[PDB]
């Protein structure tokens, strides 16, 4: 019967299955390793930032923009219809991932001075240029030529969607904790 | 130097099957903390993983709160900070105390016994034995050879070879007399230096079998991931053998 | 294979060795093989290709004697090479331009294969072997550019791995997995420095299968012609042996090339570089002007060219539901590019081998050579108007020679009689 | 950004029979001990290729003394000591001001024409005279579209293409008028700021040129072995091409 | 060869392949074969050794992606790996056990080959190239065991390293060029990392002239009775294809000894290594208890057995006039032991290809083999008496044998007949 | 007549030259860097030194043994005669290459307080044990048993030679200079 026709199956079966668990961890070791995962929020002292000014910090690996906003900078962000952005998603993790890209929902406080959110242009992730550059007065990217405006919202260039924006809170008056 | 007598203990983690005992892990992190980091240091270990399975597993908040205490400098800001989990523990503190890190792997307390090997084939390494023996090998009294030549800022060890030995502590060819030799760390131990909270014995026997026992899972973490990875791939290729020597044979039937 | 006569141990120590390994027989069999007599100088690409791993590798091997792949020390043990290592200098520029030779080398080396018909049956392996040694050059010299850890290598690194990060669905997870992290970092730096070890011998093995491939077909000849095989006296009329006939022309042709090299290195080493990998790593800011190497540039350029405004780019996204944006159209297309080119065999359905005696397709064929050249220059340039239109016509040429063009021109166009013989061309010149 | 216009200087190292100007590279080393060397450093330099050939060549008693006026901290001791030669010249102590090392290879002062790479070909890259421009451009008055609109803390500058702009120097489009852009770093020359030895002059010209030469040694410290080298390679290969060229012609000889 | 049959393309994809690179024809001759029906179970360590060699290369070019070959974070980047890299802990480990694997194979596949006479004419060339295979595993696993910049690996390249110090004149000369410096430093663990990556691949492809070497002349086999080759009919009694026979026996003994290695590896890894290795690095201060890596410490043995004491030293450095010392004797004494081994072809004058019909020669062997553990276990021992002695005698035997029993054995042994045939030896067992 | 006989030899002797000096600068990359020749003196401070105290100090790799002698280390060295000896040569870079290795000509000063020597066997290199080791009264290297005594000369083991004594000298009354 099915006595001498099983034994090359079972026999193959098991190389298939030894070969498998030797090819995984080959795979795996160059995941992310455990100092890596670990790595944890950070806290930034703010209380030296003027308006006007944008401070870059290191997190992940990756820059992150903390612009203190001016007049200028609030007016222009209000003034942008919803209809006129190129990603109406907030990309904030710090609200509803459905949230709307106002420019109350693209700051900290409800005055909207602070403006935190990953200095990754969503291009092919180089690092835009401030100092109020580009056409629409907020950040210029020199990889492929976005354009961001003074909310950090994409308006011109190839980069899909808005900066994206970290889980940051202020832990107290003059301390903002990322991640 | 030489080899020398280690106490077997018999610890938990030993043995094919053998596995750490979680409670005496948190114990001996107890006694690291509290004795022997003042001096020795752990530069290897990363904090973080008091919390990881396999070890102490204490809560990350607790890991959290047990980090800030070290005084660690921030590599990017260049300023001192309380610690972080991500974080090593400190180098040792004083300069001549060994890092702990890798102690329980670069200490074997079994040889022997003609250099074959033998010894160790069955009964381990045993560098955590070593360890034990020499928080345990600390005489009240010296050996009578050097009652009164003991070298200054040394102690009288049974375990310990390496440690220089009086004149009056040698044969006539030169070969030290006494069992262990003196080393430059003063007992570090004392019966209930150390308050556990479950109420678990704090003698130097208890203490020194739960440190030996935390300074192992220091030194090989993944103690219990390396075994169960061992007995997978045997009992697999048990299976496979089998199943190999049944194919091997059904197929030459053919031929003789 | 051809007719040809056999090696024979003529010493005593050779009848020995015969006896118990041929390799000495191996080594005649391959060096007299005939060879057509009427190859010209684009047949000598082979033997530059072959000098180029050669050199990268020793040169490599010396180098990553002196090299730390560590962030903190790797930029600053390439100075240690240039100012401090015994020719350290010289070696380094020798291995970064000979990059460059081994890529005018192979771009060379493939369009006189498109022209003459070289991957046309029988030569569909050699050519897809071809393409599995390009595939692995351009890995292998990408890992390379990033171990310095300058502002090209970092930043360099973090556009081409966003190129992954396009893929629907496991893109994010191929990112990661090559990165080791959430961005580029020491484990990217590390791994990449392991395989740049790696994959120059899996070149290696793939180009001893390579001349394999074509000692079994026989080398193609500028008519496209075979040697003639039914007997050794028509053999060789059509050619002459490998060795001396071929060596000497082709060590001499290295000769002329080395020269040229020698001066680059010698006197314009940084032409063909990029200043701002003189510059450290910053993962927080971007030159304003990154440019990829020369020899990415065509590739590099059809990715970019695919942008949301498109035509065919509006339809993708539409009859994909949105699965297919311009970013991962033009990673698309990218890899679409040379994958056209792969399947050339296929695609030109014309039977006639040489395109020497293919009036329309010489046409097809030398535009597409200057399209190349377009291609390279606009990869350079802005994406502005109208470098954003010249690098669509340019991408549109590439599909449209060898999706269109090559399949409906083997059904079109009146070839011309080829000589009898490859002995006839010789006699004529 | 984008690239600009450089003077082009006639340096002694340009040309393939091109060699330093050994008391040039003194008095551009001169140059940026007594200005540059204030914000930035050059921490690819090793202190002692002051004596090596060519480059400045200074006596090993000189490059001694030069030496210790820098503050090292000593990677075994820790504390500071004195300066040697086997050190390197200290970091940018200014922040944002980049290292000098390789600043001379790491600007490209030509560029162009239509992205075809004919005016790096034949006139180089172009990064001394960078240098060359950036010490020399800084005018007296801003452009006409910034009257009173200066950034704080910014110089406007002819040669630097990377700085920011007012709004009132873009057109239409967003694209800068000017020449150049506003740089961070002051002009650091001005007539006879250095008092060489050898009497010199020390125009702002002179200097400018005396250490963009020694900023182009500093970068590219073995360019005159290499081009020896390079001379080198190119007469064997020619008489091995010809003499390849004679023996594959007498060889095909006798088959046509 | 052996009369056997060949390839024959069947399918029609089979067809076009064959017609343009018979590498199934090749893979096909390859594995089928015919192999002497009567192997035991010593055949099976070819198999292993190339198992090693790619468990070596896997598990190696994955931990060079962590690891980084710098004084400062050598050591460190080891830790790293064992506690955060995943899997990094085994494939560490399987690397490092890995080379003991690959070491037990070679010396079982050694003496196996000494016993039977495997290395005698037609198979020399086998022989000799598995020689070199030998030195370049050797320096292989020197230059591995350098890199994890512990206090062994410190001492260890410290005391190698001053062996080559030792030849007259020169030493010193090839002592600064392998260290780069006076002293072991990072440069020496900088370059000993590239040369760590290549040596392996030298190795690999000395496998594959090495396997063309067997093939060409066939395996030996227990008997030294070469197989039948008059016709296909008495090739079929002695032989069968190598595929399946033999690849399932050997698949099946390749388990079998993964099986206890995998149980090592995970039950005690660290049995075969010394713990000094887990301190770091002290260029001041030398472990009291140095010891070489279990398969260096024969020829370790060797080495140090030949002091100024010993009488046939004496000699030779009076007949020198001093320029043979007795640590540079030693040093020819330890690459003469490997080197008469690898003249053992010309050494062993007895026409009896298979040791087991050879009386006398029985007992020399075993004693050779025995000598071999001795010279193993006295390795580990200190020089004092009667180690010093102990390590005299072995070293003794071990020239003699090959310079000496050897050669005088096969003019006055009386060898015992052995079968007519494979098939007569196969049908008896 | 020699037109053509001489091409073959010329061009290959070229190519022999061609290859020959490619070939040296892959070898010569591996000889000391010009950081590594470029190492110059160090100065230590001694004032800390009682005697019986041995200082340890890293000079190019490797070990340097700065000892200030005891009474007893001087006595046993000054008491060996030549003859009874393993190596006669002072191995001293201070003085005459053919210098006897009398404990005057193994120290620094007249008072033969001051050994300074290298702490690098002359075996195979390893460390030797100071204090007081071995035999000798002096020191014992463990790495194949070699035994030196209270001025460092090899006395019994496998190593041929005296420790070396490096260029060392006095800079002032508490530093001593070493190369
Ligand atoms: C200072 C007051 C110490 C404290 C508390 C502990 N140790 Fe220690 N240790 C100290 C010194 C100065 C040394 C060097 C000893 C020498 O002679 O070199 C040590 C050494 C050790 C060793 C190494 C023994 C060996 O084989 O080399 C071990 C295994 C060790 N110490 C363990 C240890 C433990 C577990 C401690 C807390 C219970 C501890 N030490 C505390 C100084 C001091
Ligand atoms: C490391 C890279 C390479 C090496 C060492 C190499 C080597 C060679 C050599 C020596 C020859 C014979 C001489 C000649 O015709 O020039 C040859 C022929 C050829 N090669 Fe390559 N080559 C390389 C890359 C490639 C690539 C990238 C392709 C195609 C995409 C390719 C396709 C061919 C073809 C089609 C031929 C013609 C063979 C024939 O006419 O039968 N080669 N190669
Ligand atoms: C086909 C083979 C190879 C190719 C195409 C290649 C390509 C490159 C390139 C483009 C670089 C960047 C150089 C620079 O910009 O400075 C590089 C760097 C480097 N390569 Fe390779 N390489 C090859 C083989 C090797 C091998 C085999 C090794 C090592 C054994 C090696 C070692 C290095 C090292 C150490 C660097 C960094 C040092 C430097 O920048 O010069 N390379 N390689
Ligand atoms: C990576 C190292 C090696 C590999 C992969 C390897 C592989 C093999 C294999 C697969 C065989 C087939 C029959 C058998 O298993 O005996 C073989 C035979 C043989 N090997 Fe190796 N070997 C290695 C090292 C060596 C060494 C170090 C020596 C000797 C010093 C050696 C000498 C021989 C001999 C004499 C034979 C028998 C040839 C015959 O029967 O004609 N090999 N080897
Ligand atoms: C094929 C034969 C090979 C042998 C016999 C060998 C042997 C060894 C040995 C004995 C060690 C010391 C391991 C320890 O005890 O900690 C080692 C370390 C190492 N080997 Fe290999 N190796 C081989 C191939 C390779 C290859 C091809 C690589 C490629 C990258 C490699 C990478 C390494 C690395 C990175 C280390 C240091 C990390 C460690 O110690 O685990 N090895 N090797
Ligand atoms: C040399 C070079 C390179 C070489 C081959 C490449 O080919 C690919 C390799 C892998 C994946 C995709 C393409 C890509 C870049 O490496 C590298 O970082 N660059 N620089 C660069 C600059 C701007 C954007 C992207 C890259 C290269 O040119
Ligand atoms: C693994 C090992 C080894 C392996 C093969 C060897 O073979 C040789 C390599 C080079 C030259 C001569 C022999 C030598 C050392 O390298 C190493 O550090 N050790 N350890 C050691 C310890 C004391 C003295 C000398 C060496 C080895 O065993
Ligand atoms: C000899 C081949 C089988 C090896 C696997 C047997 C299981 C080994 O198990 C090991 O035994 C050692 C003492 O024997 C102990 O020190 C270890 O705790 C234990 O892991
Ligand atoms: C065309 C292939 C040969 C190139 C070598 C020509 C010699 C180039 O020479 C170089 O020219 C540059 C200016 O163009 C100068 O900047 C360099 O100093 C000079 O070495
Ligand atoms: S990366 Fe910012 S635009 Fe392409
Ligand atoms: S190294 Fe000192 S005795 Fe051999
Ligand atoms: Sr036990």
């Amino acid at each position: 019967g099915t006595r001498r026709d099983f034994l090359y199956y079972a026999t193959a079966g098991a190389g298939a299955v030894a070969t498998g668990a030797a090819v995984w961890p080959l795979i795996n070791q160059m995941n992310p390793s455990a100092d890596v995962q670990a790595l944890a929020s950070i806290f930034v002292d703010v209380s030296s930032v003027e308006p006007g000014v944008q401070l870059t910090v290191k997190f992940l690996g990756k820059p992150i923009f903390i612009r203190r906003r001016t007049e200028a900078d609030i007016e222009l962000g209000r003034s942008v219809q919803l209809g006129q952005l190129v990603d109406t998603n907030a990309r904030n993790a710090n609200i509803d991932a459905g949230a709307e890209a106002t420019d109350q929902n693209r700051t900290l406080d409800e005055a909207g001075e602070w403006l935190v959110m990953w200095g990754v242009c969503t291009h092919l992730g180089c690092v835009p240029i401030g100092g109020v550059s580009g056409d629409f007065g907020g950040w210029f990217c020199p990889c492929h030529g976005s354009h961001y405006d003074s909310a950090g919202r994409i308006r011109k260039g190839p980069a899909p969607e808005n900066l994206p924006i970290p889980l940051a809170k202020f832990i107290d008056e003059t301390t903002i904790q990322l991640g | 130097a030489g080899g020398g007598h280690v106490e077997d203990v018999p610890f938990s983690f030993e043995g094919p099957f053998g596995t750490f005992d979680q409670h005496q892990l948190q114990r001996g992190l107890q006694v690291y903390t509290e004795v022997c980091a003042a001096c020795h240091g752990m530069k290897f270990v990363p904090i973080r993983s008091l919390s990881e399975p396999g070890g102490p597993e204490l809560p990350e908040d607790q890991v959290r709160a047990y980090a800030t205490q070290f005084t660690v400098t921030d590599e990017e800001t260049g300023e001192d900070r309380e610690g972080k989990p991500t974080d090593h523990f400190p180098h040792s503190a004083l300069e001549n105390a060994p890092d702990l890190s890798l102690m329980a792997k670069a200490r074997a307390g079994f040889h022997g016994p003609m250099g074959t090997g033998i010894s160790q084939l069955f009964n381990g390494i045993g560098g955590p034995e070593y360890i034990y023996s020499v928080l345990t090998g600390f005489p009240e009294e010296p050996p009578k050879c050097a009652e009164g030549h003991e070298p200054d800022g040394f102690y009288y060890n049974r375990a310990f070879q390496n440690g220089s030995v009086p004149d009056t502590c040698k044969d006539a060819n030169g070969v030290k007399t006494t069992a262990g030799s003196w080393i430059a760390m003063p007992p570090p131990l004392m019966d209930d230096l150390v308050e556990y909270a479950d109420g678990h014995d704090a003698s130097v026997h208890a203490m020194a079998e739960d440190v030996s026992a935390f300074l192992m899972w220091a030194a090989e973490p993944k103690l219990m991931a390396r075994k169960q990875a061992g007995f997978t791939a045997v009992m697999f290729l048990t299976v496979l053998s089998v199943l190999l020597y049944l194919t091997n044979k059904r197929l030459w039937a053919g031929v003789k | 294979g051809i007719p040809h006569d056999h090696y024979e141990p003529r010493t005593g120590i050779e009848k020995w060795l015969h006896s118990r390994l041929p390799i000495v027989a191996l080594a005649y069999d391959t060096i007299m093989i005939p060879t057509p007599r009427n190859l010209n100088w684009m047949w000598i690409w082979g033997v530059v290709l072959a000098f180029c791993l050669v050199l990268q590798i020793v040169t490599g091997i010396v180098l990553a004697m002196h090299y730390t792949p560590h962030v903190d020390l790797a930029f600053a043990s390439v100075e240690h090479i240039m100012r401090n290592v015994n020719g350290g200098f010289m070696l380094r520029y020798l291995h970064a331009n000979g990059a460059s030779l081994f890529f005018i080398a192979v771009y060379l080396h493939i369009f006189r294969g498109l022209y003459y018909g070289s991957y046309k049956a029988p030569r569909e392996v050699t050519w897809i072997v071809g393409m599995l040694i390009y595939l692995a050059m351009m890995a292998t010299a990408f890992m390379g550019y990033v171990l310095p850890w300058g502002q090209m290598s970092f930043w360099g690194a973090t556009v081409i791995t966003g190129l992954f990060g396009a893929i629907p669905g496991i893109g994010h997870s191929i990112q990661t997995w090559l990165l080791g992290g959430p961005a580029v970092d020491n484990a990217t730096l590390n791994r990449f420095f392991s395989l740049h070890y790696l994959l120059p011998f899996v070149i290696a093995a793939l180009v001893a299968i390579h001349i394999w491939a074509f000692h079994s077909t026989g080398n193609n000849n500028p008519t496209g012609v075979e040697v003639r095989r039914t007997s050794k006296a028509e053999a060789q009329k059509d050619t002459v042996p490998f060795w001396p006939y071929f060596i000497i022309k082709d060590v001499f042709a290295l000769a002329v090339v080395l020269l040229v090299f020698f001066a680059i290195v010698g006197f314009m080493p940084n032409y063909l570089g990029h200043p701002d990998n003189y510059i450290e790593a910053n993962p927080l800011s971007t030159p304003a002007h990154i440019v990829p190497e020369w020899y990415f540039l065509p590739f590099y350029a059809i990715l970019r060219a695919f942008t949301a405004d498109v035509w065919v780019v509006q339809i993708a996204n539409f009859i994909s539901f949105g699965i297919i944006d311009a970013k991962f159209f033009g990673v698309l297309a990218m890899f679409g590019a040379i994958l056209v080119m792969a399947l050339v065999p296929w695609l030109d359905t014309s039977p006639v081998r040489s395109g020497r005696y293919r009036p329309m397709f010489k046409i097809y064929f030398w535009l597409l050579a200057a399209d190349f050249v377009i291609l390279t220059w606009v990869g350079a340039q802005q994406t502005t108007f109208p470098y954003d239109w010249i690098s669509l016509i340019a991408s549109a040429y590439w599909f449209a020679y060898f999706l269109v063009i090559l399949p409906i021109l083997g059904a079109i166009e009146k070839p011309v009689a080829p000589p009898a013989t490859i002995e006839e061309d010789f006699n004529a010149h």
